[PDB]
């Protein structure tokens, strides 16, 4: 069987979805289902509806999950001709970190660790972290009142690099590496549909400067105000294009050249993108070896993002976006 | 090997004749055409054959097993791996009474941070003073010290900074079980034991809290009788160190009269303990002896091998058990294992102000013959260096 | 909507059994000189699913199950905890909640059978005290069954027979506690809701043995090799690995009646 | 009534159940001339292959070696090297899995006795110069010199050491298994030495000094070990005749090494008892 | 871990591959031909092999033995399956005493018939009276029964052919185990290494037909610890209580005897019984003393709370342990339960027409002290009223 | 002296230490009983007893073999110690058997 | 699922030469009178890895010819380091890395052929030292 989807909305095993698009993301804390369900009206007879507007599902991608997380919307449309169409859409399970307002009562986090500010950001909406990267120490953590559960945490991964996305089951996962699980050999020939690579020159950096000030408890003056700065270099680019990114909270030695390799490879991901559709539709951090030898890539490759995408015609088809070997 | 490996040779003519009497119909072989490559061929393949079943059966042995599959094996038998353990101790706070109270109290003991076990109750109590069953925030060994005031970090209306540690300690913080370590306890379950009730009394002992070290009665303490022949031991007794807690590790005699009582019961021998029936004992301590350990010779190395050798030198007279002696040669062969076998270095073992000390006996030889329940302990390590170096100056 | 019928439902027989629970469950409402023992029971009860979850976790090195081990601790080592039914329901459904996600399927089977076997007994004490005490052994049976039935579905059956008899062995247990929750009008309404869960678990098992994985029973003329079998069943000799599973009998000579799935 | 059978748990009553039916064919089933023949069906069918098929024939040479029988009308072909192929599969099953199975299991092992000791650390107490002084005044193996006795390291002949190792590995895994201390389980535990513990008083005990026992053998014959997989255990004596071995005279006339295994277990299980013997008597076959 | 059977397909291109480079020195093998026939041929030899192995070392593992194979690798470790067990009970003849008594009596009991478990005696006694211990003769659960009054199959000369069971308690039989109610049972006598505590022989001496509950001695009772020279306890005795069956829960010497005889031993100190090696005891009973409750101030009490404190007090005082007095404060609190703190209620022992028993005395405060080897059984509980209340109007 | 009362497994290892340690030795080099004691301290451990002594074989005299105030075995050049015999030996009563 | 037969993949070789060494490499279970001539090889087969680097960069300026220069010296000036199995095989294995990552093709024969030769020899201690060699 070609079958790979069925989505529980709760149990109700969906059979009638005309259409989907499932999308996942290392770029974002969350995905994005998109049902389209008939949903006739006779108008003489009772007919009932489904609210839902929240009421959890799921989507088991050929036999094995894929998301988790109707919450996002309902969409009834309506036309005189082909009327008569319903677009669910549902955002990941990491979803109110993104739309909430932070309400923990201090709001002054003291001689604690990234890891736990961010456990305490989380268990407010009982989302299971999964934190799969390291343990960095911070003096002081004032989140700024009512800034957003989401930004919050971005702003407290990126300053010690640390991918904040989220995995298949429901959970958010920080991690600071790949996710292993090696596969398909990509070969152009082989099964690319369609294939766009492109390495732009305009998102490079050649020398990446991190400044700021210490926090530490004591520390002033000039060891608090001069010394901290990195410069870190990416000896790929070429010309002279320097930078200068500031860094905002406990400026390290290596805080600074964490932050500086971070987006150092932020920089490095997105001056290789290479979207390809595939045929039928499991790599939201796998990697795979790819060959387009007209366009020189011979090369192992981490996708970043998966999109599977359907309509009962043409279709059945997975869009990847893959990270550069530099 | 464990299947049998037979003689190659003998191999390679059985493959060779069974490929003779059946293909061939009887006939030898011609040297490098298809048939005798093909024989070779199978060769290997019987001998991969015969190393694959070696280690399918070495796949089933306690000693050589993958970690995952000793889990496997041992939880079928009823041990199990031991998990990591949070510290644990009491917090005495005080304030005004009436005040409220929530879960999110957390107090800053040292460089810890430690949170309630039980529930807090919802208002302080009329008498002022709530005393809380109070547990680590990390995991390990770093969760257990030996402090008696706090401060805490969260603060509540009414209620003052300062808080008391009940007891003093903070006992219980261990870390994961390693591989190794859980192979080696698992094998020592399944091999033939005598004494057994010795070795599970011990084992039982370690996990009183704060109990760092187990060990036997030691050298220093055995017994004749008039006739000139060992006695054995009816009772079970050992010795028990508390190196986190107390000087030396050595405790008072009513901690460890209170371990005896847990462990055997009142009166012992009547299974009211953890003991089994008719299993008397007595854990017991020691009384240190303090002495002076004097390196010479040690300038003339590189600092690390200094840093190093001072170090394995104070693990060493730290982690003596009672009841044994501190012998030169120990030390020697300490400084010798890293210094190198044509290094001089000369130690020595003092008493501080060269006073007498009861149970300690210094014998021609030089060592520090200490008697039973007694203990060495080390007062300071010192190195003599009179400026000598590799080069002059 | 098409229905579920593929998968257990648990929370309305938790939730049946979280009444009938707390119906005949209050350490303040029993004689003095009992309260310590019917509490005991309950603490010991927790202390065998604590063990049932550590030894089922094994390899899990994760500080998640640093802090739950922790947290087990925690409930145990206090003295008020079990006094309130509240704390204990709370407890006990917590308890196997956490069993439950530990593992999957077959691991998940000796460990839930001892837990039927250890509240497979009967309380001594008289009046009410003896009825806490079997309220503590109905819902650690009626939880287990329920998981292990649970845990049973999540495995696919190698032979009609063996999904039949794991169906048998748990709709025994569902009726002998439906039986005891009947005896003398105890509780009507958990004899319903027992009822109810136990004809909905059939249904499930049943499907599970006759229709996930459609096995027919090939009549092959002569005792034939594995790969050849696989061969013509199939088209596909790679698939000689699965007729290992349901068949016994040497892999040169399976047959001459071989089990395997529709075609 | 139920007619109880020892037991590691003292003396449980047994039972048996039915056939049910399902035990995948073992070790002892495989035979060369079996799947030999068996093998020539992996071939495919056709005008090249049925004859050949058909007119394949096996007989058994001397050492096992089910071949192919050319009669003088012979035709070359595939069918022949696929007797070859299940011949060897067969004898390599035989000699790589049915052992590295037979040693895993201690009640089964053959050839890995030796290795078995070293796992369940068994140390003898009779073989050391510091042993116990409870343990006897001269032990069987001990003979005397004027500075005491002295103990002689015994090579008793390959056969006997097989099969003694192998009952006191028996009677250690059972051991391992946790028993209570009673006089039935030590019985049934140290019943692979054939050896049995009695009391040597009647009247209740528990009043008068020295409880002692006397060790008792069962029989004059070690269960062996077969290394086949159809067959029956060879039994071995179980005691050696002093003279033959060419020991110094001081020593025992018959030297029983199950005996000193035996009492060394169970002088080790009542060692926390305060008051207790154990009278051994020299034993003639 | 480390090494596993091959994916087929990894199997095959790995055989192919060696053949090709060991034997035709690089060529492809080219489908349909010789070689590719020999290539599947190795290949399916291999095959068979991975798969004959992984057979029997699963038909090792006793989670997945084929249960003959579970009967034996259990059966040499001695573990047994439990076969259908009888059941069992007591009765008791009338006679002329000193008549003739024979060894093959048979009790019928309404469809049932049982047969003497113990030694029958040469002759009846001479106060007329004879309890036996009785065990079906056909196994199985239809042996427990609750019939009262049965017949002498064999009528004996100077014997009542109308004997009684005591309480109609037949209890103990059971039904046969099956291949999967043994695998655990087996897969768990592997976990579990026994240990002789207190609560092992408790719960052991609970096996005996008809032993509601067994209590350890009292305040009251005076222990010999040890016996012999010796230096820890070996001695040890119960109180078993058989409740549903016997007058007031209390069994005469004729049983407690037996279960001694079996628990601890014939020549008692040697581990002939199921005690460990070298540890006497008894299994001692003890001798019911009548007491008579007076309830002073409940009659005005609602019924249903007097109907409570009734079928409370009765409760409490049948389950008393031997050798433990019945002091007033522990009635009192029984009533301080449901009445509330608002009641008055006093609370009085006496005994049966205020008549001195052997082993019964009152202390200052009206406890009902006890002598040991005694019980508290209840005589019958009365409520009256003498101090007048407003409770009525 | 002293071996005897530890695991045949340790006697074992020791043994087969101490007689590869001595045929190894550089001729005209003494052997002295801190290096063998060594070999003993480190897989016994120490809480255990161990002492050893060098002796001449039927204490007789050899030539360029002296015996220091300390029991070393000093050598003299065109002279290296060979191994005649190991031997385990237990007379310092203890409570290791019992 | 096509597979790349154009390539070899070295790291199940890699990991199972990292489970043999560490396996019988334990500087602190032999003998006492060994350990130094133990530690020694495993240094000088080190010291090998750096010539070949060494030789096989030659015309290599970038700074990161230089930290590679002094990471190897810094290791081999220490002394302690080599006495854990865990440093010694990651001293390898990333020496090895480096050898691997400075050169390209051809360039690269003579220097590892030369190895092949330094580590075709034997071990002349006994027990548990000539393993750890």
């Amino acid at each position: 069987m070609i079958k790979p989807m069925r989505i529980f909305i709760g149990g109700e095993e969906l059979v009638t979805y005309t259409s989907a698009q499932l999308q996942r993301t290392k770029k974002q804390m969350t995905g994005s289902l998109t049902v389209e369900i008939f949903l006739d009206y006779v108008p003489t007879k009772p007919t009932i509806v489904n609210a839902v507007r929240g009421k959890e599902i799921l989507v088991y991608i050929m036999g094995e999950l894929a998301f988790t997380g109707a919450g996002g919307d309902v969409s009834v449309n309506f036309s005189k001709g082909n009327g008569y169409s319903v677009t669910l859409t549902a955002r990941g399970r990491t979803k109110y970190l993104i739309d909430s307002s932070q309400t923990h009562p201090t709001g002054f986090f003291k001689n604690t660790s990234d890891k736990k500010v961010i456990e305490t950001l989380v268990k407010e909406h009982n989302v299971v972290l999964q934190w799969d990267a390291e343990e960095i120490d911070e003096p002081k953590v004032t989140l700024r009142d009512g800034n957003r559960i989401y930004n919050e945490i971005f702003e407290r991964c990126n300053q010690n690099c640390h991918f904040a996305y989220e995995t298949r089951d429901g959970k958010l996962l920080i991690t600071d590496g790949t996710n292993g699980t090696v596969g398909e050999d990509i070969i152009l020939g082989y099964n690319i549909l369609d294939f766009s690579a492109e390495q732009s020159e305009d998102q490079a950096n050649s020398q990446i400067t991190v400044k700021g000030h210490r926090t530490q408890k004591g520390v002033w003056g000039n060891d608090a105000i001069v010394q901290p700065v990195q410069t870190v270099a990416d000896s790929w680019v070429g010309a002279n294009i320097p930078l200068t990114i500031q860094h905002y909270g406990d400026a390290t030695n290596e805080g600074l050249q964490r932050r500086a390799k971070f987006e150092a490879d932020r920089r490095a991901a997105e001056s290789k993108s290479v979207s390809v559709t595939v045929f039928h539709v499991w790599d939201i951090g796998t990697v795979h070896y790819v060959e387009i030898p007209p366009e020189g890539i011979f090369d192992v490759l981490e996708c970043v993002s998966l999109t599977y995408t359907v309509d009962a015609k043409s279709t059945l088809e997975t869009k990847l976006e893959l990270a550069p070997p530099p | 090997c464990t299947i049998q490996r037979p003689d190659p040779q003998d191999l390679r003519n059985d493959i060779a004749t069974r490929f003779s009497t059946n293909v061939l119909g009887g006939a030898p072989i011609i040297p490098e055409s298809n048939e005798f490559y093909v024989v070779s061929l199978e060769y290997a393949m019987q001998e991969e054959f015969y190393a694959f079943g070696e280690q399918m059966w070495r796949e089933r042995d306690p000693r050589f097993a993958c970690c995952e599959n000793l889990v496997k094996m041992a939880a079928e038998r009823g041990v199990y791996p031991k998990p990591a353990q949070f510290a644990q101790g009491y917090v005495r706070m005080t304030g005004t009474p009436g005040s409220a109270l929530n879960q999110g109290l957390r107090f800053q003991f040292g460089n810890q941070t430690y949170e309630p076990a039980s529930v807090v109750p919802d208002q302080l109590p009329a008498t002022g003073i709530l005393v809380l069953r109070v547990s680590a925030v990390n995991p390990g060994p770093s969760g257990n010290a030996r402090v008696t005031d706090g401060t805490l970090v969260t603060p509540v209306p009414g209620i003052s900074s300062a808080v008391t540690a009940y007891g003093g300690n903070f006992c219980g913080g261990s870390d994961e079980e390693e591989c190794e370590q859980f192979r080696t306890r698992y094998l020592q379950r399944l091999q033939y034991q005598p004494r057994f009730t010795v070795e599970w009394l011990k084992s039982k002992a370690a996990e009183w809290p704060c109990v760092t070290d187990v060990f036997d009665l030691g050298p220093n303490c055995c017994a004749v009788n008039a006739l000139g022949e060992v006695v054995c031991p009816n009772n079970f007794e050992f010795y028990v160190l508390f190196r986190d807690t107390f000087d030396c590790g050595l405790a008072p005699q009513c901690v460890v009269d209170e371990i005896t009582d847990w462990l055997f019961g009142s009166p012992q021998g009547l299974g009211l303990g953890e003991a089994e029936f008719g299993i008397c004992g007595k854990v017991r301590t020691a009384a240190p002896v303090k002495l002076d350990i004097i390196l010479d010779g040690l300038s003339c190395a590189t600092p690390a091998q200094s840093r190093v050798v001072e170090e394995r030198v104070t693990d060493f007279v730290n982690r003596l058990p009672p009841s044994t002696n501190l012998t030169i040669d120990q030390l020697r062969f300490i400084g010798l294992q890293v210094l190198g076998p044509s290094f001089n270095f000369n130690v020595a073992i003092r008493s501080p102000n060269d006073a007498v000390q009861p149970g300690l006996r210094f014998t021609s030889c030089g060592d520090a013959e200490i008697d039973c329940d007694y203990k060495a302990c080390l007062n300071s390590v010192v190195v003599i260096n009179n400026n000598v170096t590799t080069s002059g100056c | 909507l098409v229905g579920n019928l593929v998968a257990l439902a648990l929370a309305p027989i938790i939730t049946a059994t979280e009444g009938s629970f707390k119906r005949h469950f209050s350490p303040d409402n029993i004689r003095y000189y009992n309260t310590e023992a019917v509490v005991s029971t309950m603490a010991q009860a927790v202390t065998q699913v604590q063990n049932a979850y550590l030894a089922i976790s094994g390899n899990d090195t994760s500080q998640d199950k640093w802090t739950t081990v922790r947290d087990f601790r925690n409930v145990l080592i206090d003295e008020f905890t079990f006094y309130s039914p509240a704390n204990a329901w709370n407890v006990l459904r917590n308890g196997f909640a956490i069993l439950d996600a530990a593992a999957t399927g077959s691991d998940k089977f000796n460990v839930l059978r001892n837990l039927i076997n250890w509240s497979s007994t009967h309380s001594d004490l008289d009046g009410e005290s003896g009825d806490a005490e079997n309220a503590i052994f109905t819902a650690v049976r009626v939880l287990s069954a329920a998981y292990l039935a649970k845990a049973y579905t999540e495995t696919a059956a190698t032979t009609v027979n063996e999904g039949l008899t794991q169906y048998d062995l748990i709709a025994a247990v569902l009726e002998q506690e439906a039986q005891i929750a009947k005896d003398d009008c105890h509780d009507n309404e958990f004899f319903l809701q027992i009822r109810a869960f136990a004809v909905d678990v059939a249904r499930v098992m049943v499907n599970r043995a006759y229709n996930s994985p459609s096995l027919i029973v090939y009549a092959f003329p002569g005792t034939v090799h594995g790969l050849v079998a696989a061969w013509e069943i199939f088209g596909d000799a790679k698939r000689s690995r699965d007729l290992e599973a349901r068949n016994n009998g040497s892999p040169w000579a399976v047959g001459p009646k071989i089990i395997s799935e529709r075609v | 009534m139920n007619v109880l059978i020892p037991g590691i748990d003292g003396m449980v009553s047994a039972g048996t159940l039915e056939y049910t039916g399902c035990c995948p064919p073992s070790f002892a089933d495989v035979d060369e001339c079996t799947l030999a023949t068996a093998f020539v069906g992996l071939l495919p069918s056709g005008p090249l292959w049925d004859r050949p098929k058909y007119e394949a024939i096996t007989t058994i040479t001397e050492a096992g070696n089910c071949a192919a029988c050319w009669t003088t009308d012979h035709c070359p072909t595939l069918v022949d090297y696929a007797v070859n192929v299940g011949a060897r599969l067969a004898s390599v099953i035989e000699r790589t899995i049915w052992p590295a199975v037979r040693e895993s299991d201690p009640f089964t092992a053959v050839t890995s006795t030796a290795d078995w000791l070293n796992r369940f650390d068994w140390v003898n107490c009779f073989e050391t110069s510091c042993r116990s002084k409870e343990l006897g005044e001269k032990t069987p193996i001990e003979y005397m010199t004027d500075c005491g006795p002295v103990y002689v390291k015994i090579t008793y002949p390959p056969s006997l050491q097989q099969a003694f190792e192998s009952a006191l590995i028996k009677s250690l895994e059972r051991l391992s298994m946790g028993i209570i201390k009673n006089l039935a389980a030590i019985n049934f535990v140290i019943e692979p030495l054939k050896v049995r513990v009695v009391p040597v008083d009647t009247t209740d005990a528990c009043e008068n000094e020295t409880l002692c026992v006397v060790l008792e053998k069962t029989s004059d014959f070690f269960d062996g070990v077969n290394a086949n997989t159809c067959g029956i255990p060879t039994p071995v004596a179980a005691y050696i005749d002093r003279d033959v071995m060419q020991l110094p005279s001081d020593l025992d006339k018959y030297i029983w090494p199950g005996h000193m295994a035996a009492e060394c277990i169970v002088r080790s299980l009542l060692s926390h008892v305060s008051r207790f013997c154990l009278i051994r008597t020299e034993q003639a076959p």
